[PDB]
């Protein structure tokens, strides 16, 4: 345990947190930002670049229909392994 | 009934079973340094080459007891 | 290891002479040649075609060892569960009494 | 070159007459090339025309094989003069920069306009029909020169390295024809005694099998895009 | 690669380069450490904690 | 004469190396960092108490939950969350009140 | 020329950086709370009431 | 969640500013079989071949920075972890493979059908492509493995026998003064003796295990070269 | 007009409150994902088709002459025939970046607009649903935000043991 | 009130959705009683139960992103496939 | 247009900082650029003057870190765990007995695997608090 203990990095100084939703939301409120001008067509590789394969992940998962339980990826405790709560 | 036990000691068990891998590794480096040695009386214009060659085993061959001796240290220090 | 050079138009034997899983497909089974895998297997390598072998293989492992190992990992669906939570198809129905929004016009 | 303002006022006050000069010379260029091509299908040879596959002996990789899918028309005079086909090479090169320009501004929309912003603040890809004076041509060229001299080292030491470093000659007129094809340009190379090194270089790299490096070097120096 | 430099002979020379002036004082200082710890944890008012058996870093960890 | 490393400023001769020197390389790390920041960038509280603190969770002062709490404050003030709507409580506000006067 | 003053600007600010890092820089974390910070949350949203 | 640390190299990349402002030749490489890849004259690749050896040159002064220097006592690899080692084998493993590849040429996977035509092909042949491919990608873990175990082995039984050195130096020197003294000198002996074998051990297995990681990534480039004749 | 823009949110907050997904949201979204495949399908056989069309005389002759892998006879037959057809006609067979844009232009804007138009009708699709998803969309088209936790605020159906939060 | 049992052995034998449910309305009812608490003693909400709305806040988050399976042919099939005779034989007769 | 690609685009003059810059590299110069200074890879020297100055060095740097920022955690948790469970409970003590509790943990690190386990483990009949103590 101790001598296991001494293989840890040093100099750590500051520690961020952040929700998934909330970057997630303010990255896509970004991309829209760049991606709404008039300049850039719909058509256009750069908009279906950025738009393509966020809508096609996004509709994989609403399409799923899986027999078993995922529990929520952010729990408070997800190292009980009898508690997926 | 239903009864979740939980041994403690048994982490020691295990780990000396891992250094029991050794016991091969061990030999194994000797088995080529051995032949080494029959290698070098045989050719000794070859000797350096050989030894590099020997050297290229070793650390192969060593390599494989570390991953044994690392599982002991996973199971000895948990 | 070596260069590879295909072989000639007339180094390349018959298919007649390929054989099977049990023997050769020759006249009157002729159409079984697209079933039997082994035949078909033996065909390549008659024409230095190995390729057709190894290449899917390898590109295989490869797409589980980059892409789907990590899929199947993360979103995979596991075994279902004994007691299954089937869904009633209660849920989502607007209420009584509610005046939805006019669409877009 | 690098970037100037000058160059930037230049190239945005002759911008519309310079497109303007492109369409016109697209159109002759168009008419030229289809003489040409018309030519080469007709009188051709099989190979040339069919568009024969030569393969790498090591990765058997296709790339033209200067043999069969380069054909030279010895009659061409009949139907196009020198002057035309300089003008279709000239409008080729011109065409090259301008499809590739046109191709980044579909792509990016109107997320092009700064960098179209260094593209006219420099003659290096401009079009040769952007300059209307002798001394804005003059400076063009002066552009075109300088990349060639910063491109072209790097082309001709790949080439000498490689093969020094993997063969060597087989005799000693080769060996003088490849020392003397690498010398500077203030001293004069006999081609009778540099000849040599063309057959002693086709047994070891074909231009059928010219690395993507040595090509894009090479495409550096001749002035063609190569992003 | 440890192929030249001033070597000193003996321990009288450390002193003839600077280099080797801070390595004897480093040696100095990691070999006096261990006497100073055997002086101050074998002493004799030394005394264990009386409340070592609350807490220990073995349930901790355990 | 003209070399990337010696005449390129160090920007320049970064894209150029990572652009045609190294390009597959490079596209494989962006593909991995874009996997480890996708599916290894969370830690849960529990996780964080067996194994995110040095000398181990300073239970005597909980910072975890002080560092929810300023959070959840700050995030009710800011977006002027009303926290005793029925929703968030369950029960209607004169329900709320009653289960006050009683308690 | 380039390279040398570069260079020593690049080495006085790995000296700065080597001095703060291992003498002044707190270890974020502490059990006691008296030296380094213990973390908080960023990219909280604001003015959204709609959000909640 | 994002942590903000530094690596344990400021000192050192301070040194290396120093003393690298101005050129020095280099003579001494630890894997300098990157360079020289052909043995027989006139043979030549296509290939680039050598793009290779400016990562493996980098690779190996970054790991030696951190590996060699490591035996100082507190001294931190910041690197260590497995899954870590696992993202550098996979960049550099995969980046060749994939560049081998995007060549589009199928023929180059003829010589992972193992054996000749006499042997059954859905049999034999078959299974050892399949054990082939499979060994592909082993290869590139036991790299990593390899090097996160020696590490982590030498530097535990290092932080063990450092341990007891300090129990017995400090809590049984007194038995110098007492009657038992050859006891301790014996010991003491013995561990200084092991002290200077375990050093010599590890200085020298870092660099050797470094040697090796290098020569798997050029073993797997080279299993797919071919080399052309000049004529 | 720019519908993924709009959408985005609008599938983030689905994902996010997916347990009020009706059958009826799920068999669109099934739906979406079959007309995806479907365009992937044609976008693929065009890109073959121009592939085809624009491949050298003495590529299609290799490929599409001797040796006969099975040589069951169909399969000779089947060659001959689309090597006839193919070498017949003149064609215009370009190399380098010309074949490129050729092929690739057509295959991304057949790709590209089918997409984009799914997307159009998938948008009226959720727009015409009598649900929870739907009243979600048309207030995101008519007051441009997102609001969040609105299936607990009007009062979206729940299940018979799952009402008692609404008991107030 | 009353809160619900949602420890390990309780929570073996329950639906998903059964245990979320608990889970957000014993959130809930903590919420509700600290604000009773709150609002007798008189000082400000905010102040006292930010922790409590937190711990509603993401059993919300956890209760309504999960979606049960329709029973349809596919699902039914998979069902039915996994959980053969024999597997629900073995199934009963192993104690643990 | 804006900004220059190339290297040769000097910012100052061929003179700035001529003097320091000119000492800086009569310090790096004057040991490492011999013939006997053959590098490893740039990583390990051939002079023997850089392994005895630079390997002390770096010791003492890394102990004093680890000493009084790293450990320093380790002991702080002992002196709060062990003697209230509460900051202010320790502060409540004075200095030396804070300094005979730290030098305790101290024999207990150096012991580690080979002391006495008297050390943490309570004899039975023992006299001293336990763990319930201040529960
Ligand atoms: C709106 C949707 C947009 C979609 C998104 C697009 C995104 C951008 C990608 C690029 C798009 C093209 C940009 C315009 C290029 C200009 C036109 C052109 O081809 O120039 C000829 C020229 C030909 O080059 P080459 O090397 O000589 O060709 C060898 C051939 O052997 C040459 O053959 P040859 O030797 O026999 O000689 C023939 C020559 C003889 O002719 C001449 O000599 C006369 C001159 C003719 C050409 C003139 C070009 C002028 C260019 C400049 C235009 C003005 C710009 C003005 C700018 C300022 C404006 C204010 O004539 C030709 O050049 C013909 C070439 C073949 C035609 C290519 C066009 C095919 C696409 C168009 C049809 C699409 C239909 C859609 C249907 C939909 C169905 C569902 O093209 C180029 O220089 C190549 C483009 C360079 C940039 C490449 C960038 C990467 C491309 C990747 C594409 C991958 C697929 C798409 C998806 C991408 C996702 C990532
Ligand atoms: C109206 C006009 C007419 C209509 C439009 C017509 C069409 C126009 C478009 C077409 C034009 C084509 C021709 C263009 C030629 C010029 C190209 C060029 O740039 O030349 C270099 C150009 C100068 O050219 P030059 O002086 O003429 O020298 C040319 C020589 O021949 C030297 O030549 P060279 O060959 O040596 O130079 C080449 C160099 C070109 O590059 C450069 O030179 C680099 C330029 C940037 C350097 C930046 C240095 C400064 C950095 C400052 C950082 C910030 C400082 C602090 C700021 C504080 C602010 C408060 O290297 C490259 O070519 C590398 C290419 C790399 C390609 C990367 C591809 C990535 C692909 C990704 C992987 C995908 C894999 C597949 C995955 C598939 C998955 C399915 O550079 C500049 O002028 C530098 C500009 C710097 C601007 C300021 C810094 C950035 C400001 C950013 C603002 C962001 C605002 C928003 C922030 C929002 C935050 C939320
Ligand atoms: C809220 C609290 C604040 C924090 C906010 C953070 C916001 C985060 C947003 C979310 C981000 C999420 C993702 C995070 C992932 C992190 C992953 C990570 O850490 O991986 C480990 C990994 C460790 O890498 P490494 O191996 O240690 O090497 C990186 C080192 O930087 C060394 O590598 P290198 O040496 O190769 O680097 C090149 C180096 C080459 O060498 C040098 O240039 C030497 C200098 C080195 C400086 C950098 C080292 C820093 C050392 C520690 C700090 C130094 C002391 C600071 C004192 C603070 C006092 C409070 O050059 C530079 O560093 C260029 C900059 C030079 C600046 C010089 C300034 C001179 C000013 C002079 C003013 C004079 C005024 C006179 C007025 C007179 C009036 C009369 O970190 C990284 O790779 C970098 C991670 C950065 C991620 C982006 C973060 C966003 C940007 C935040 C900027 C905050 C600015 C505001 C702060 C204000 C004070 C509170
Ligand atoms: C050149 C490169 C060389 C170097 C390689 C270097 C790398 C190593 C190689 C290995 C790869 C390493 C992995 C690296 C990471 C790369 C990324 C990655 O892995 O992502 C996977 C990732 C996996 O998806 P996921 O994210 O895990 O999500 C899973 C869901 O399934 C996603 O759902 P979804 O909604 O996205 O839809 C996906 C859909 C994708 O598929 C579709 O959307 C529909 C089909 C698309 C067809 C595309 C065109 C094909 C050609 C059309 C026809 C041409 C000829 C026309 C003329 C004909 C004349 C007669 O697939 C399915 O869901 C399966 C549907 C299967 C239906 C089967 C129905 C039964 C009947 C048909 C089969 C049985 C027939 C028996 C016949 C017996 C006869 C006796 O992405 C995908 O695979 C799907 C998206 C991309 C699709 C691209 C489609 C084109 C593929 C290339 C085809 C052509 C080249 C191959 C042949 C070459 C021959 C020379
Ligand atoms: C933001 C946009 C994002 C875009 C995303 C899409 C990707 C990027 C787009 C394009 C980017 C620009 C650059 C592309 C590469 C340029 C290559 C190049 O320089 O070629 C020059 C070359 C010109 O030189 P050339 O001398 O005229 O001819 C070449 C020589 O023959 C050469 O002679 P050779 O001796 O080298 O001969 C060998 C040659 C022979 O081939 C050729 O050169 C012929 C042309 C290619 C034919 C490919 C079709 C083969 C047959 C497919 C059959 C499939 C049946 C499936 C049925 C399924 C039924 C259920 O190569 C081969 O043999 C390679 C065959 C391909 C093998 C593919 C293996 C894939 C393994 C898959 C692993 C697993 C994947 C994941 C799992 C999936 C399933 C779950 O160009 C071509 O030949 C054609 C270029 C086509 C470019 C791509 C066009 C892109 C269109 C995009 C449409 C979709 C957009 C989607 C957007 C989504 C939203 C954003
Ligand atoms: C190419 C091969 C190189 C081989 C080099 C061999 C060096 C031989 C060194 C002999 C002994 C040196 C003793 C130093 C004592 C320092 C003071 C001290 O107290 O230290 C005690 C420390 C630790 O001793 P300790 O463990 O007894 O400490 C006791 C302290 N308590 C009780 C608190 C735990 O000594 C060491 O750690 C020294 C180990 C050296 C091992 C060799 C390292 C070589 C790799 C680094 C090379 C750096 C070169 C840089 C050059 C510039 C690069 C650009
Ligand atoms: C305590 C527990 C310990 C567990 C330890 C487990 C081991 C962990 C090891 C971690 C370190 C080693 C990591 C090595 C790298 C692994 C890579 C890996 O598997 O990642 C896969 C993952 C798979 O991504 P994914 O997980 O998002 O997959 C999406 C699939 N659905 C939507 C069905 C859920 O890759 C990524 O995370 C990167 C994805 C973005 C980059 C690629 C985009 C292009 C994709 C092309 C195909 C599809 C689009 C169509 C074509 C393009 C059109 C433009």
């Amino acid at each position: 345990s101790n001598p296991a203990d001494h293989f840890r990095p040093n100099l750590k100084a500051l520690t961020l947190y952040a929700e998934r939703q909330h970057y997630v939301d303010r990255w896509l409120h970004v991309k829209e930002r760049w991606l709404a001008p008039w300049y850039l067509p719909w058509w256009s590789p750069l908009f279906q670049l950025g738009t393509w394969y966020s809508q096609r992940s996004r509709n994989l998962f609403l399409v799923e229909n899986h027999l078993s339980y995922r529990p929520y990826k952010f729990r408070r405790n997800d190292e009980d392994r009898n508690n997926p709560y | 009934s239903t009864v979740a036990i939980s041994v403690q000691g048994l982490h020691y068990v295990g780990t000396g079973l891992a250094a029991i891998a050794l016991a091969g590794v061990g030999l194994g480096i000797g088995t080529i340094f051995g032949n080494l040695l029959v290698a070098c009386a045989r050719q000794p214009n070859l000797t350096k080459m050989l030894f590099n060659y020997a050297i290229l085993g070793f650390a192969l061959t060593e390599a494989i007891g570390l991953f044994a001796l690392m599982l002991a240290f996973l199971m000895l220090f948990s | 290891g070596e260069l590879f050079v295909r072989p000639k138009l007339e180094e390349i034997p018959p298919a007649d002479q390929c054989r099977g899983f049990f023997g050769p497909l020759n006249d009157s089974l002729k159409f079984l040649r697209l079933l039997d895998i082994k035949w078909m297997m033996n065909r390549a390598v008659a024409m230095r075609r190995e390729y057709l072998i190894a290449t899917p293989t390898l590109f295989t492992f490869i797409w589980m060892f980059t892409w789907k190992g990590a899929v199947i990992y993360f979103w995979g669906d596991r075994a279902p569960p004994r007691r299954m939570d089937w869904n009633t198809e209660e849920t989502g129905r607007l209420p009584l009494g509610f005046k939805p929004t006019p669409a877009p016009l | 070159m690098q970037g100037s303002w000058s160059v930037l006022k230049k190239n945005c006050s002759n911008f519309f007459p310079g497109l303007l000069a492109f369409a016109q010379q697209t159109q002759e260029a168009y008419g030229i090339w289809l003489r040409i091509y018309n030519r080469q299908q007709k009188y051709g040879p099989t190979d040339f025309v069919e568009q024969s596959e030569t393969f790498s002996p090591d990765y058997h990789k296709r790339f033209h094989s200067q043999d069969k899918n380069m054909w030279v028309d010895k009659e061409l005079c009949t139907e196009v003069s020198q002057k035309e086909v300089a003008r279709l090479m000239t409008y080729k090169l011109d065409m090259w920069r301008m499809a590739h320009c046109a191709g980044a501004l579909l792509a990016t929309g109107g997320y092009a306009i700064p960098f179209g912003l260094f593209w006219l603040a420099n003659d290096t890809w401009v079009p040769s029909s952007f300059n209307l004076t002798g001394e804005e041509l003059r400076a063009w060229r002066e552009a075109q020169d300088l990349y060639r001299y910063r491109s072209a080292p790097s082309y001709l030491t790949d080439t000498k390295w490689h093969f020094d470093f993997h063969a060597y000659p087989w005799n000693e007129t080769q060996e003088r024809a490849w020392d003397d094809l690498f010398e500077k340009n203030d001293v004069r190379r006999d081609p009778k005694v540099v000849r040599p090194a063309a057959e002693m270089y086709d047994g070891f790299i074909k231009f059928e099998l010219i690395r993507r490096k040595s090509l894009r070097h090479l495409c550096r120096s001749m002035n063609i895009p190569t992003f | 690669m440890l192929l030249g430099g001033f070597v000193p002979r003996r321990f009288s020379q450390f002193n003839r380069d600077p280099c080797w002036m801070f390595f004897i004082f480093s040696v100095g200082f990691w070999l006096g450490e261990y006497p100073a710890m055997m002086i101050k944890y074998n002493a004799r008012d030394l005394v264990y904690d009386p409340h070592r058996y609350v807490w220990s870093h073995h349930d901790d960890h355990h | 004469v003209y070399t990337r490393w010696k005449c390129d400023r160090l920007p320049v001769f970064q894209l150029k190396l990572f652009t045609q020197e190294y390009p597959m390389h490079a596209a494989v790390g962006i593909f991995t960092i874009i996997f480890l920041w996708k599916h290894m960038s969370h830690c849960s509280e529990e996780t964080e108490r067996k194994y995110g603190w040095w000398a181990g969770y300073p239970y005597w002062r909980d910072p975890i939950a002080r560092r929810n709490e300023t959070k959840y404050k700050q995030m009710i003030i800011n977006n002027d969350v009303d926290i005793t709507h029925p929703k968030w409580t369950g029960c209607s506000v004169e329900q709320l009140e009653e289960l006050s006067r009683v308690v | 020329e380039i390279q040398s003053r570069k260079k020593y600007f690049q080495t006085l600010g790995y000296l700065v950086a080597f001095i703060y890092l291992y003498f002044l820089m707190p270890k974020e974390k502490s059990f006691s709370g008296l030296s380094g910070p213990d973390g908080h949350w960023i990219m909280l949203p604001k003015g959204r009431p709609e959000l909640f | 969640m994002f942590l903000f640390f530094f690596c344990d190299l400021f000192w050192l990349r301070l040194l290396l500013c120093m003393y690298y402002c101005v050129w020095s030749r280099l003579c001494f490489i630890v894997y300098f079989n990157c360079l020289m890849l052909i043995f027989d004259f006139l043979l030549f690749c296509l290939f680039d071949l050598y793009l290779f050896v400016g990562l493996c040159l980098f690779l190996l002064l970054w790991f030696m920075l951190f590996n060699l220097y490591s035996l100082i006592l507190y001294y931190c690899i910041t690197y260590l972890n497995l899954y870590l080692l696992f993202c550098i084998v996979f960049l550099l493993y995969i980046a060749f493979l994939f560049l081998f590849c995007f060549l589009c040429d199928f023929f180059l996977f003829n010589n992972l059908l193992v054996g000749d035509s006499f042997m059954d092909v859905f049999f034999i042949r078959f299974l050892l492509c399949f054990l082939e491919c499979f060994s592909l990608l082993c290869r590139c873990l036991s790299t990593f493995l390899r090097l996160f175990c020696n590490l982590l082995s030498s530097h535990f039984l290092l932080l063990m026998f450092f341990d007891f050195f300090y129990f017995i130096f400090v809590f049984f020197f007194y038995g110098v003064f007492c009657y038992w003294f050859i006891l301790f000198i014996f010991v003491f002996c013995f561990c200084l003796l092991f002290y200077v074998f375990l050093y010599l051990l590890d200085l020298f297995a870092a660099i050797l295990q470094l040697f090796i990681f290098c020569n798997m990534i050029l073993q797997l480039i080279m299993d797919f070269l071919l080399f052309l004749l000049f004529v | 007009t720019k519908y993924e823009l709009k959408m985005q949110y609008f599938d983030e907050w689905m994902i996010r409150w997916r347990k009020f997904q009706t059958e009826s949201d799920w068999e669109i979204e099934k739906g979406r994902q079959w007309w995806r495949r479907f365009n992937m399908a044609v976008s693929g056989a065009l890109f073959c088709g121009l592939v085809l069309y624009t491949s050298g005389t003495a590529t299609l002759k290799r490929q599409y002459g001797l040796p006969h892998f099975f040589d069951i006879g169909v399969d000779g037959q089947a060659k001959e025939t689309m090597l006839k057809t193919l070498t017949s006609r003149w064609r215009y067979t370009p190399q380098g970046y010309g074949r490129v844009l050729i092929t690739g232009v057509p295959t991304y804007i057949l790709f590209v607009t089918l997409e984009h138009y799914r997307e159009r009708r998938r948008m009226q699709q959720y727009l015409q649903q009598n649900t929870v998803f739907g009243e979600q969309m048309r207030r995101l088209l008519s007051t441009g935000k997102i609001e969040e936790y609105l299936p607990v605020n009007i009062k979206a159906t729940l299940p018979a043991s799952q009402q008692a939060i609404y008991n107030y | 009130f009353h809160f619900h049992d949602v420890s390990n052995d309780a929570i073996k034998g329950m639906p998903p959705s059964e245990a979320l449910h608990k889970h957000l309305e014993n959130a809930q009812l903590a919420h509700r009683i600290c604000l009773a608490k709150a609002l007798k003693a008189g000082e400000p909400p905010v102040e006292k139960c930010a922790l409590t709305w937190g711990e509603v806040l993401i059993r919300y988050q956890a209760w309504s992103e999960y979606r049960p399976p329709f029973q349809d042919s596919v699902a039914q099939a998979k069902y039915k496939k996994y959980w053969s005779k024999k597997r629900q034989e073995e199934d009963d007769k192993n104690p643990f | 247009v804006l900004f220059s690609t190339y290297r040769s685009s000097r910012l100052v003059s061929k003179e700035f900082l001529h003097g320091p810059v000119m000492r800086f590299r009569a310090l790096g110069e004057y040991y490492f650029q011999r013939a006997w200074n053959g590098t490893l890879n740039w990583a390990l020297p051939g002079e023997y003057r850089l392994y005895a100055v630079m390997i002390p060095f770096i010791y003492f740097y890394h102990r004093w870190h680890n000493d009084h920022t790293l450990d320093r955690d380790h002991v702080e948790k002992a002196m709060i765990m062990r003697w209230g469970g509460t900051l202010e409970d320790v502060r409540k003590l004075s200095a030396k007995d804070q300094l005979r509790v730290r030098c305790f943990t101290d024999i207990e690190k150096l012991y580690s695997a080979y002391g006495p386990k008297d050390t943490y483990l309570q004899p039975p009949g023992d006299t001293l608090p336990g763990k319930d103590f201040y529960r």
